[PDB]
């Protein structure tokens, strides 16, 4: 699933 | 104008096969905020494709909810372009959103697939954002 890059 | 509620912009990454650090596109203003495409290799292996919002600002009071279509353009046939959709509340602690594994690296760099040409890959973002909070009071 989508999320932040870090 | 920069107050537009939506927009489509692109960023072509050069020497793609040699990408080793994350790259950022110039800003595209929507709801008067700077939005940028972020690309990075993840685990050769996969392509990291993220959408970033107002990252430079030192403000910690802003927030903007937006939906968007992240797409890797297929130059040979746009129906073969691959895209994923996102919906996210951007703010200082979560200023970007996307997929660390958006596409297999081997697929995007496959010269026979149509996504890469002269080691260049074009990324596109269609973002629809609501009015921001904590910015223009």
């Amino acid at each position: 699933e989508p999320g932040g890059s870090r | 104008t920069s107050w537009r509620s939506e927009a489509t912009f692109q960023f072509t990454v050069e020497r793609f096969s040699r990408l080793s650090e994350s790259v950022l596109s110039p800003p595209c203003f929507v709801r008067n905020l700077p939005w940028k495409i972020m690309v990075m290799p993840r685990f050769q292996k996969s392509v990291g494709f993220f959408l970033q919002c107002n990252a430079e600002s030192d403000s910690t009071s802003w927030s903007c909810h937006a939906q968007a279509v992240l797409k890797i353009i297929n130059y040979r046939d746009d129906e073969k372009s691959f895209s994923r959709r996102i919906s996210h509340l951007f703010f200082h602690k979560e200023n970007d959103w996307g997929f660390s594994n958006f596409m297999a690296w081997s697929e995007v760099t496959d010269p026979e697939k149509g996504f890469i040409d002269d080691d260049k890959v074009t990324f596109e973002v269609f973002v629809q954002a609501d009015a921001p909070h904590g910015v223009a009071w």
